[PDB]
């Protein structure tokens, strides 16, 4: 289960420095459920050669 | 007796009267390659024929 998708990375303000530190902010790029298969394209290599 | 026109007598007003051939000429910027040496085992194409 590995994807493609354009997504970019957060730019969060600081509104209260010292609010922001105290929060463990973080980014991933594991994915908490798998994307709805309505909205998937599938590659082989038969296609990508066609 | 030949009747083929080898030798004709023809008038000075004449001389360019034999511009009755049509030649094609390809430009000086293409290229003219053979293709018959990779005809081998090898080679597979991206899009399958019949």
């Amino acid at each position: 289960q590995v994807y493609m998708h354009r997504d970019m990375l957060p730019e969060p303000r600081l509104d209260d420095i010292e609010r922001f530190r105290q929060e463990g902010f973080y980014y991933t790029n594991m994915l908490e459920a798998p994307p709805e298969i309505d909205r998937v394209v599938q590659y082989t290599y038969e296609i990508a050669r066609l | 007796f030949i009747n083929k026109r080898i030798v004709e007598r023809v008038r000075v007003g004449q001389i360019l009267a034999v511009l009755n051939r049509r030649f094609v000429a390809y430009k000086g910027k293409m290229r003219i390659m053979d293709i018959t040496q990779s005809l081998k085992m090898g080679t597979k194409l991206a899009a399958p024929t019949v």
